């Protein structure tokens, strides 16, 4: 015959709930929100406060600074330290200028003195800061070799004519090598030479040493790699010459897979503020004092109106000082109590019959 | 036969060609921001995946076509869909142009860019990197998926077993898979009477023989004559069938005791008069006797029914006749005892009183349309003499009568006996015979021949010779044969008439008979008004003299009477925005030559349109073909509005194929109107469980399921809009591609399809409990304009939520990580974004659905854990470039799983919010029935319910 299956499925007969939401049900979890929401929230803001953090912008080096130390304006930094509310006790820059080097945009030395009055536990980070650094358009975000990056020797053609990741506006030089870190992204990297410690100015025999190994995933190493390419078919960027100014010979390749501020700069930034790990200890903490950070001028950012500068933190678990989390959470779990206080105020007040048949919009009219 | 048609049938969309400009954009004039050998993915699957399914289609169609209104307002959508993606394309292109205007950024320095003089250049490449990156904005598997839905829902409608028909074994096959919703909006039934609301057996009731009318019976006619004068037609019918049960069992044993018959079967038996079988065997003596046995021999001989042997018992016959009637007659005087077997060479052979006797059929004047009436010639052997009897309608025969041989006594009391069975909604017949002696019959029988033997249009000198030859009769008496009703077809029709839908029956009976079954069908009820239109001398003469005036001004009258308005342009167009049902019980009558000269002017047209607009109930007498057609297609093109219409037979196609939905009844035989329809049904019955629960669901699951995916593919599109203003709209993506890809091919799409699939509001039960349910799909609440714009503003505020809040947890350091390693780049916070996205959408449909079954459950859970386990199996592969460990870097942070929930509670607290202050302050008619539900006041009900069964059992109230 032709009888269809009896089945709880070809029938619309599946197991089920219906869900009607009466205020005895809704209002409930109206409530447990909105106190889960505000105790998270308290906990997030509260938590947060205990952050402090150091920022300073350094951009303004080698026209404000001087010979001698001098304060640092009250535009370049920002302190936010936790126990101590109202700390102003300004930083100290001086410019030490360096006529050797013929890079007039770019050349000399910004030290930084700053008074740090707590500690920063054992974990300090210091990254760069750079500002209104275009780092996320269109040609530029394309422009690299996964090719060279994963340390294939790839010819011109795997270079230049690959798919929409390719690096086309700098794949070959004038001699006819191919760039071995090609594209405008490893050839504008970030140049500043940050020191390996922090030099205390008071007791000149501790000194608050940083490191480079470790300012960037492990995981990473599995995708960059030591390049096979025989420095005869190679020439630096067209903006590392000054590093390499006779080109790679058999020693000055760089390698790429143990060098994490090439790493760290191959990831471009999202937005306009860029904030890359450069420096970091795992060990000692920040006692409170006066410390020295000298920073080789190498980067130039004034041509386009951009900021550069140190930001040197503890962090937390959601990562730097952002009170945005705990203020959206307090305002979500204080917005279902509200809506929560509003329906139980209209319903004590006007609030209809549940199962009346007599509501129906049939048996009404 | 199925590549090139179906490619080509697939691109002649606008999103299908859009596509495929996309493709060859990224390929041939690739500027560079593209993986344009994956970006071909979407439009490949789905052109894969309608392919096998038109493929299906045409299948099924193999082994003229409609469209919903659902689908209509589905294009407009669309339309404006596009407007707003060229509206997101062209913000893009000129801002981006605006920034490469500034003459000093980042660019000229670490771009190796330079001052593209007029930068309207840069600004038309920008706008055609929009177009490309604004993919999703495209709805493209919207078609894909409305059509699966469509499938499903037809597949359902068939696969029901509540509309299989058992005797049949008929289920309620679909012809057109893409009018499920349709049925859910159902406005005006149209339905013939013969074929679809009485089962078209036709049962012999009574006679009148020799002025003697035996036969006693309870016809659905009697019933509704009673009813509309107010008996209590419960008691009356059950006092009157109880009363014929016990006199049928009588009548059945005083059968068998008269005589031994071979061929008597008391199953179908329809002859119930007690008075018959006493009177047969002595009551009135001898001539009755005579004239019933007479009778009974000249209906069991003047016919052309052709008998076979019973599939079951070879001894039992079919009786396989053309007519119904003739069927019924030859049926009845066999049951009686003058059974008929065999057809030999010379006449036929009747079983009388259980011996057997031949006689010799000499002239079969046939049945004919023109003719109405059926003669035969027998030869009678004993000297054997001719019998030219021939069945007839009343007036028919009535008009051929002879100046002497009438009784006139006999006559008088027949004509009384045939006016009351047509009363009480019987067709009648009437049966005269001539009898011939030997040297009349030899001199008519060589004149017959001598006429026969004229060939060229032989018909003319034919009917001449019939003209001559049987203009005098000697009636015997007449017949009646009842068609009944089919099974739970008041109670469907009551059912139907709650949910809010006008009916309108088309009739070949005359206008009382038709009220009469009207008032039995619960079409009419009491305490409603019978506006007739009948062309009768009565008004006639009151009203003017010539009809097709008389039609108007009745309908005038009963426009400014009954309601305050006329018939005006303006009328039609107010009445054409409402919907609402009617209020005062109101119900139309109107004749065959009323309906034409109504039909006939336009004025007149507008009047009788204004005038059924209203008045839930309408029946029409004494229709032709041409007007059913023109009646369907008067409502329907004027005064637009969702028409079904049901039918059988050969005219009901020519009324079902000129209507939005077209129900075919199925007989033994598959018919034209089965074939050229859109769903075949058993019996008219099963139409109240389809209408309203498939088509009310049906409607309301597309209704949700459509805007819900216009919102849901909205807000991941948006967001990339989002982040346009953080990258100066330069064409930098936000999202992997296979993100990209993945959020309509796999993230999103299974929740909103089974929303649109299994989703009810309430079961079946409720649905054919609470009928009026259906009104809101009648009024054309559930799915407008409106409904869509409101939920593309809700998926535009759900963007702003999913992209700003992970770009407000990174923007005052962009150190999000907990270990103060960098999460910065953009493909990260896409992760950010995509995961909020998916789950807001998500939750959402679950938040919409109003039944939580687990199916649905289980893959809205699933399509949530296929977007993290995606991003967890395409990170660790390698191959993912700038993508290697998203999963392991951003899954492992707090920062993340913040964002996360506090970002989904965000995008669902307006809407729930709104939902809840609804469901609380505003309730609507499914809310009140769902908590009249859960506070359990539809317990006692089965959980299959058909309230249109006899052989159920009745509840509580
Ligand atoms: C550190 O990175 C700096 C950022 O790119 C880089 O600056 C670039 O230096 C090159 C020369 O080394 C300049 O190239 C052009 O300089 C002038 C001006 O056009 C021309 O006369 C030269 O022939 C050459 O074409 C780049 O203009 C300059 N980039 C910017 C944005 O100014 C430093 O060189 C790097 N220094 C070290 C020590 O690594
Ligand atoms: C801490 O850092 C300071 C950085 O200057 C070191 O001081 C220098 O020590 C070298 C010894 O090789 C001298 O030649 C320099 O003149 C010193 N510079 C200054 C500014 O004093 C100091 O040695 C470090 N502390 C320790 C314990 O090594
Ligand atoms: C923190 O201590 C660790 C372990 O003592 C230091 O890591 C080693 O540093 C030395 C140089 O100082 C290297 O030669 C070793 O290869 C490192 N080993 C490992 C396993 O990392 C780390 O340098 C110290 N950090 C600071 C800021 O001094
Ligand atoms: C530091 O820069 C500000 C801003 O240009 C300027 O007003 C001020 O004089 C500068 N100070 C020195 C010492 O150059
Ligand atoms: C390799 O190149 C570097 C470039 O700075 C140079 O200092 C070094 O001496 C070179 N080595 C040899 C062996 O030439
Ligand atoms: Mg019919």
């Amino acid at each position: 015959n032709r009888r269809p299956k009896e089945d709880a499925f070809t029938q619309q007969r599946l197991a089920a709930i219906n869900p009607v939401l009466t205020p005895r049900t809704v209002l409930p979890l109206y409530l447990l929100i909105a106190v889960v929401f505000v105790i998270v929230g308290g906990c997030i803001l509260a938590q947060n406060s205990k952050v402090d953090e150091v920022t300073i912008y350094y951009q303004d080096c080698m026209t404000n600074a001087t010979s001698s130390w001098s304060d640092i304006p009250s535009e370049h930094w920002q302190f936010v330290f936790h126990k101590y509310k109202t700390y102003n006790t300004a930083p100290q820059w001086r410019f030490v200028d360096d006529e050797s080097d013929d890079f007039t945009k770019q050349r000399g030395t910004c030290q930084i003195r700053f008074t740090t009055p707590s500690d920063m536990k054992n974990n300090v980070y210091l990254n760069y800061v750079l500002e209104k650094f275009a780092a996320n358009h269109r040609r530029y975000v394309l422009s690299f070799s996964e090719d060279q990056i994963r340390g294939e020797d790839a010819s011109y053609e795997t270079v230049h004519d690959a798919t929409g990741i390719n690096c086309k506006p700098l794949s070959k030089n004038a001699d006819g090598k191919i760039y071995y870190p090609c594209g405008l992204i490893a050839n504008s990297m970030f140049n500043d030479t940050f020191p390996l410690q922090l030099t205390n100015v008071g007791d000149t025999s501790n000194n608050y040493s940083l490191t480079n190994k470790g300012i960037n995933w492990e995981s990473d190493k599995k995708r960059y790699k030591k390049t096979k390419y025989n420095y005869t078919q190679i020439a630096p960027p067209p903006y590392w010459e000054k590093m390499y100014p006779d080109g790679y010979n058999e020693t000055n390749i760089p390698d790429i897979q143990d060098w994490e501020e090439f790493q760290n700069w191959m990831r471009p930034g999202a937005f306009d503020k860029i904030t890359k790990l450069i420096r970091i200890n795992k060990n000692d903490t920040l006692p409170a004092g006066e410390y020295q950070l000298d920073i080789g001028l190498h980067w130039p950012v004034l041509e386009f109106n951009g900021k550069k500068g140190i930001y040197l933190t503890h962090g937390s678990h959601l990562g730097g000082r952002n009170p945005f989390l705990g203020i959206v959470y307090l305002i979500g779990g204080c917005i279902c109590a509200a809506m929560a206080l509003i329906l139980l105020t209209f319903w004590l007040f006007g609030g209809r019959k549940i199962a009346d048949a007599s509501s129906l919009s049939w048996n009404m009219k | 036969t199925f590549l090139p048609k179906n490619i080509l049938f697939q691109f002649h969309n606008f999103a299908n060609v859009y596509f495929l400009v996309l493709i060859i954009l990224g390929a041939f004039q690739i500027f560079g921001v593209t993986n344009p050998g994956l970006s071909a993915v979407p439009l490949v699957v789905i052109v894969i995946i309608t392919a096998i399914k038109d493929a299906i289609e045409d299948s099924r169609r193999t082994v003229p076509t409609k469209k919903s209104r659902i689908s209509r307002e589905l294009n407009f959508s669309v339309v404006i869909n596009f407007v707003l993606l060229f509206i997101l394309c062209f913000v893009s292109g000129i801002a981006n142009g605006v920034y490469y205007d500034k003459k000093g950024r980042s660019r000229f320095s670490y771009e190796f860019g330079t001052i593209a003089g007029s930068a309207a250049t840069n600004g038309f490449v920008s706008f055609w990197v929009a177009v490309i990156l604004y993919q999703s904005l495209v709805p493209i598997s919207l078609y894909i998926s409305v059509e699966i839905i469509k499938t499903a829902q037809a597949a359902f409608i068939y696969g029901d077993v509540l509309l299989y028909n058992a005797k049949l074994d008929y289920p309620c096959t679909p012809k057109s898979w893409n009018i499920s919703d349709d049925l859910g909006q159902v406005e005006y039934i149209f339905s013939d009477k013969t074929g679809t609301l009485t089962q078209n057996v036709m049962e012999f009731k009574k006679c009148t023989i020799n002025g003697v009318s035996y036969g006693r019976a309870y016809t659905e006619a009697l019933a509704g004559l009673r009813k509309r004068q107010g008996i209590d037609v419960e008691t009356e019918g059950r006092r009157e069938k109880a009363e014929i049960a016990k006199d049928r069992d009588t009548m059945i044993d005083e059968l068998r005791a008269l005589s031994g018959n071979s061929q008597f079967y008391p199953e179908e038996v329809t002859f119930v008069s007690k008075e018959f079988v006493r009177d047969l065997k002595g009551a009135s003596g001898e001539v009755q006797q005579r004239c019933c046995e007479h009778f009974m021999l000249a209906l069991a001989l003047c016919h052309s029914v052709l008998v076979e042997a019973n599939p079951d018992n070879p001894k039992k016959l079919d009786l396989k006749a053309q007519s119904p009637d003739e069927a019924a007659l030859v049926a009845t005087a066999r049951d009686v005892g003058f059974s008929f077997v065999g057809k030999t060479k010379k006449g036929l052979i009747i079983e009388m009183q259980g011996i057997q006797k031949e006689f010799e059929i000499l002239n079969i004047l046939e049945f004919n349309s023109s003719r109405k009436r059926m003669s035969c010639i027998v030869k009678i052997p004993g000297e054997p003499r001719a019998l030219l009897i021939c069945k007839g309608a009343d007036s028919i025969i009535y008009s051929r009568l002879s100046r002497q041989s009438n009784s006139e006594a006999i006559l008088e009391k027949t004509a009384l006996h045939l006016e009351q069975y047509a009363t009480e909604g019987l067709r009648t017949l009437c049966i005269a015979q001539r009898e011939l002696s030997w040297s009349e019959y030899e001199k008519w029988n060589e004149k017959y021949d001598i006429a026969a033997a004229s060939l060229a249009n032989r018909e003319d000198e034919l009917e001449v010779v019939a003209d001559s030859i049987e203009r005098e009769l000697i009636l015997l008496g007449g017949t009646a044969i009842e068609d009944r009703l089919q099974d739970g077809v008041p109670d469907c029709i009551e059912l139907l008439a709650e949910a809010g839908i006008k009916l309108w029956v088309l009739t070949g009976d005359k206008v009382e008979t038709a009220i009469n079954i009207g008032f039995s069908c619960n079409l009419l009820n009491n305490e409603m008004e019978l506006l007739v239109i009948k062309t009768t001398g009565d008004d006639v003469k009151e009203f003017g003299s010539e009809p097709s005036e008389i039609v108007d001004a009745l309908l005038s009258k009963y426009l400014k009477e009954y309601f305050n308005l006329t018939g005006s342009e303006e009328e039609i167009f107010e009445a054409k925005k409402d919907h609402e049902f009617p209020k005062g019980n109101y119900a139309i009558v109107i004749d065959g030559d009323a309906l034409k000269l109504a039909l006939y002017g336009e004025d007149i047209r507008r009047k009788f349109l204004l005038l059924c607009k209203n008045c839930r109930a309408v029946l029409c007498c004494r229709v032709s073909p041409s007007q059913k057609a023109a009646v369907v297609k008067l409502v329907k093109d004027s005064l637009d509005v969702m028409t079904l219409a049901i039918g059988d037979g050969s005219n009901d196609v020519a009324m079902i194929q000129s209507a939005d939905v077209g129900i075919g009844i199925a007989g033994e035989e598959g018919r034209q109107a089965v074939m050229c329809s859109d769903y075949a049904i058993g019996q008219f019955r099963y139409l109240a469980r389809l209408v309203l629960v498939h088509g009310r669901w049906s409607y309301k699951r597309l209704a949700e399921m459509i805007p819900e995916f216009f919102y849901k593919n909205m807000i991941f599109a948006l967001a990339l809009f989002w982040y346009g203003i953080y990258n100066d709209f330069d064409g930098s993506y936000l999202y992997e591609y296979t993100y990209m890809m993945f959020y309509n091919l796999a993230f999103t799409s299974l929740p909103v399809i089974f929303l649109g699939i299994l989703d009810q509001d309430v079961n079946d039960t409720i649905s054919l409990v609470v009928p009026q349910l259906y009104r809101v799909g009648i009024l054309r609440k559930e799915w407008n304009q409106r409904k869509f714009l409101w939920y593309m503003l809700d998926g535009l505020y759900q963007s702003i939520i999913c992209f700003f809040f992970p770009y407000l947890v990174y923007h005052k350091n962009m150190i999000v990580t907990s270990n103060g390693l960098g999460l910065d780049h953009r493909y990260f916070v896409g992760v950010y974004v995509t995961t909020i996205a998916v789950i807001s959408c998500n939750t959402y449909v679950l938040l919409h659905q109003y039944r939580w079954d687990w199916f649905s459950g289980l893959f809205i859970a699933l399509s949530c854990l296929v977007v993290f386990a995606w991003t967890g199996i395409w990170s660790s592969a390698i191959a993912s470039r700038e993508f290697f460990k998203a999963a392991a870097r951003i899954y492992g942070a707090p920062s993340f799983w913040a964002v996360f929930f506090v970002a989904v509670l965000f995008c669902l607290l307006p809407r729930f919010t709104y939902d809840s202050f609804q469901k609380f302050f505003y309730p609507t008619d499914v809310e009140i029935v769902r908590e009249m539900w859960q506070h359990g006041h539809f317990d006692h009900y089965p959980p299959g319910y058909d309230p249109t069964d006899p052989n159920r059992p009745k509840v509580t109230k």
